RNA sequence: GACGACGUUGAUAGGCCGGGUGUGUAAGCGCAGCGAUGCGUUGAGCUAACCGGUACUAAUGAACCGUGAGGCUUAACCUU
RNA sequence: GUAACGGGGCUAAACCAUGCACCGAAGCUGCGGCAGCGACGCUUAUGCGUUGUUGGGUAGGGGAGCGUUCUGUAAGCCUGCGAAGGUGUGCUGUGAGGCAUGCUGGAGGUAUCAGAAGUGCGAAUGCUGACAUAAGUAACGAUAAAGCGGGUGAAAAGCCCGCUCGCCGGAAGACCAAGGGUUCCUGUCCAACGUUAAUCGGGGCAGGGUGAGUCGACCCCUAAGGCGAGGCCGAAAGGCGU
RNA sequence: AGGACCGAACCGACUAAUGUUGAAAAAUUAGCGGAUGACUUGUGGCUGGGGGUGAAAGGCCAAUCAAACCGGGAGAUAGCU
RNA sequence: CCCGGCGAGGGGAGUGAAAAAGAACCUGAAACCGUGUACGUACAAGCAGUGGGAGCACGCUUAGGCGUGUGACUGCGUACC
RNA sequence: GGUUAAGCGACUAAGCGUACACGGUGGAUGCCCUGGCAGUCAGAGGCGAUGAAGGACGUGCUAAUCUGCGAUAAGCGUCGG
């Protein structure tokens, strides 16, 4: 239920050996406004392949 | 459920109040004690 | 030449910036600017403002070349702890820690 | 987490078409009946995860990681 | 779980007898060093020429010392050409420790010989404060329920508006007392408070707001009961009561 | 008519589950008992610690009761840790 | 002046002997949490040290074979009160 | 030199450890005293119906608190300094 003896800073940091993030290596950049934006989303503007999806 | 404290300020006067313990020989020390002490509220008056 | 940037008295533990400070650690600033923008992630929103400032303080102090800068060094420390008090069952009280932390950004053009 | 399939040179999922299954004769109209209801249209209508098909929708071009002939010694072979 | 040589393994690497070797302790010896107690040369204002011997140690006894704060020595001495303290290094003593010095620090410190002690902490489920751990784990407080659009904004699942959905409806609605005491309204702000975000809030700041001959209190009257002129009683205090 | 019957409010608390660092220092949910009475409830009042009150359990007397709480005697005493 | 939400919080500038004295402010110890560098560590079992000890790194050195850090492997070794 | 075979074999660090450097947290240490402690020598040893002790509400160019004051309200008169 309980510990017998304090963990150390050792175990602690080995239990965190598995909590670091990945970051996205790559993003997308359409070929109409040339921005970048992760894959399968849509852009700030909103341009996706060349057909001006929603703009507002 | 019920708790100790249920608040009526006539009973908490009548019973703690400035003149309830200026009827007494020991209310009166009461507020001697608390004087001496520096109590900026002697009592439950207001 | 080198800048430097902090965010002192930030409301985050610092374990959880850490986790989004190790990705840009020995990066381009461009590269990391990416990085933090789409890292779904609070502690990134604060360590990309912490950025932003070392990137704008190069430019208009030293007047450096944006493109040639790069993150050089990034760390989180502990900043105090808020004590509050949390009441648990049976009249027993728990103190809540809100921890801070001190974020520190610096940008170089080596 | 992993494992497996697929990503337009494509049936991976959804939708759609058809079928099947289940429920049990929809709604509307008409007829009969004072009416409740019944009959006809009608085994009708609806039908999830199933079957067989179909690019209508989404699975984007890219980018990223991973390199550039792979140690030393000895023996037998190339040169039995 | 082999599990009745510690094991491997041994037909000697077993047993008996004999004998010569070797390993083997902080024992003994050797080399160097410290200390204690003894006798010795009356040595010498005592250290040795030397000399022997001893030196595990709890309770406990005896002896000798380190360092800390304060007083005198001291209107002296050190010190902004850098004190105490803090942090390192080097040297040094049998030890408690000491000396010097780099960095920090930025103004006090103190020899020597004496004197006095709130004089030395790892423990007391010790006291106070700070910080860890479990752990970024449990949990975020009724399973009445949310969805979308627009607006505002640095940012909207939570705020505003709107269309739907759902819940209470002898209440989860409305009006009061008790109690609380500005939580009411407006504007503004989001650090903290809100178990999340927050532009929102019973949060912060500022301003505004409570209008009575008829409501209520006060007031008149008394109930229980309280106080109680005199009075009765009681060591005092005080009690009962007209 | 009824310390009558069934049954909401209201007052209670028989069973079970949950909860047990709880939502809650005794509750929640589903059932349960009484429900014109020895009923229940608001306001105020009286009873004070070897005393009160008690349809009596050593029950209750401010989350404390085989002698409340606060302060004092008080650094009680502790042949024990 | 600049980033930021006409924020918080910072970077400069300036004041000052000092801003590493910036109001969360003299000095700023320790636990505790971090960044960077060197070494070691993913076939090895236990109070984690001790004795021996390779290699690596670094600093010396009139090569002087020494010092500092690390500690593969190895003998012994079950904390304190 | 080439191929094959056998044998040996570094370079890896997700993270961790030790050391050093630079920091954070924290507020010890030292230094400081308009505060306390204990006394000595002097005093005064009472205040109050001429309304006390102690308080409430007020009082400013004043929003709050402290101090002072009391609708003559951080003060009025007079005598001196």
């Amino acid at each position: 239920a309980v510990q017998q003896n304090k963990p150390t800073r050792s175990k602690r940091g080995m239990r965190r050996s598995h909590d670091a993030l990945t970051a996205v290596t790559s993003l997308s950049v359409d070929k109409t406004s040339g921005e970048k934006h992760l894959r399968h989303h849509i852009t700030a503007d909103g341009y996706y392949r060349g057909r001006k999806v929603i703009a507002k | 459920m019920k708790r100790t404290f249920q608040p009526s300020v006539l009973k908490r006067n009548r019973s703690h109040g400035f003149r309830a313990r200026m009827a007494t020989k020991n209310g009166r020390q009461v507020l001697a004690r608390r004087r001496a002490k520096g109590r900026a509220r002697l009592t439950v008056s207001k | 030449m080198e800048t430097i940037a902090k965010h002192r008295h930030a409301r985050s533990s610092a374990q959880k910036v850490r986790l989004v400070a190790d990705l840009i650690r020995g990066k381009k600033v461009s590269q990391a600017l990416d990085i933090l923008t789409y890292t779904n992630k609070k502690a990134a929103v604060l360590v990309k403002k912490v950025l932003e400032s070392a990137i704008a303080n190069a430019e208009h102090n030293d007047g450096a070349d944006i493109d040639d800068l790069k993150v050089t060094k990034i760390f989180v420390d502990e900043g105090p702890s808020m004590k509050r008090i949390m009441p648990r069952a049976k009249g027993r009280a728990d103190r809540i820690l809100k921890r801070t932390s001190h974020i520190t950004v610096v940008v170089s053009d080596r």
